């Protein structure tokens, strides 16, 4: 099983991590039933 | 392959349902027979397992 | 293609033999084998006998010695001796196939034959 939390919150801080609590809901479980070693991350580019 | 052959040599068409039962989950199940709600009496409820 | 007939009937003194035929067309009559099946008006199906290539005769428990069933293979066909008609042996029968690699299902399945007894 492969679950995924997810947790949005609006927050003002410029730099770091803000300092707080809050509980990650159960968003999604995949029935995959594969290894998983290693992940990476997908960003876009901005073109002008 | 003929319309005009006789039972035996007419084409069949045959698809093979075979199972697996290994460690992985079970995401194959049987359909789910919801009945209706009863409620206010002592029975005996399965809600989702 | 696949076709079975059949034979014998009609309305008849109680206690007098018949004998039903089932002819078989468009199939190999090996590898298959043979029953006779009957039915009686407001009542639903009863199993009657089977047959195979050996020549091994199964009845139903519930009649007995009231029916003889014989198979022959150069024609292709199948023969059903019935001795002591009662009265309540009127019903519709109706000869049945299954393969003999495989599961109980009867597939195809004869038009019926009609036997009435009577005094
Ligand atoms: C998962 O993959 C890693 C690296 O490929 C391997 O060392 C590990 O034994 C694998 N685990 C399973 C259960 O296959």
């Amino acid at each position: 099983y492969f679950k995924i939390y997810s947790k949005h919150t609006p927050i003002n801080l410029v730099r770091d991590l803000p300092q707080g609590f809050s509980a990650l809901e159960p968003l999604v479980d995949l029935p995959i039933g594969i290894n998983i070693t290693r992940f990476q991350t997908l960003l876009a580019l901005h073109r002008s | 392959f003929q319309p005009t052959n006789g039972v035996g040599y007419q084409p069949y068409r045959v698809v093979v349902l075979s199972f697996e039962l290994l460690h992985a989950p079970a995401t194959v199940c049987g359909p789910k027979k919801s009945t209706n709600l009863v409620k206010n009496k002592c029975v005996n409820f399965n809600f989702n397992g | 293609e696949v076709q079975l007939v059949e034979s014998g009937g009609g309305v008849v003194q109680p206690g007098r033999s018949l004998r039903l035929s089932c002819a078989a067309s468009g199939f190999t009559f090996s590898s298959y084998a043979m029953h006779w099946v009957r039915q009686a008006p407001g009542k639903g199906l009863e199993w009657i006998g089977n047959i195979y290539h050996d020549g091994s005769t199964f009845y139903n428990p519930s009649l007995k010695s009231l029916v003889t069933i014989s198979r022959d293979d150069s024609t292709n066909t199948l023969y059903l001796q019935m001795n002591s008609l009662r009265a309540e042996d009127t019903a519709i029968y109706y000869c049945a196939r299954v393969w003999l690699y495989g599961s109980g299902y009867m597939d195809v399945w004869g038009k019926g034959t009609l036997v009435t007894v009577s005094s």
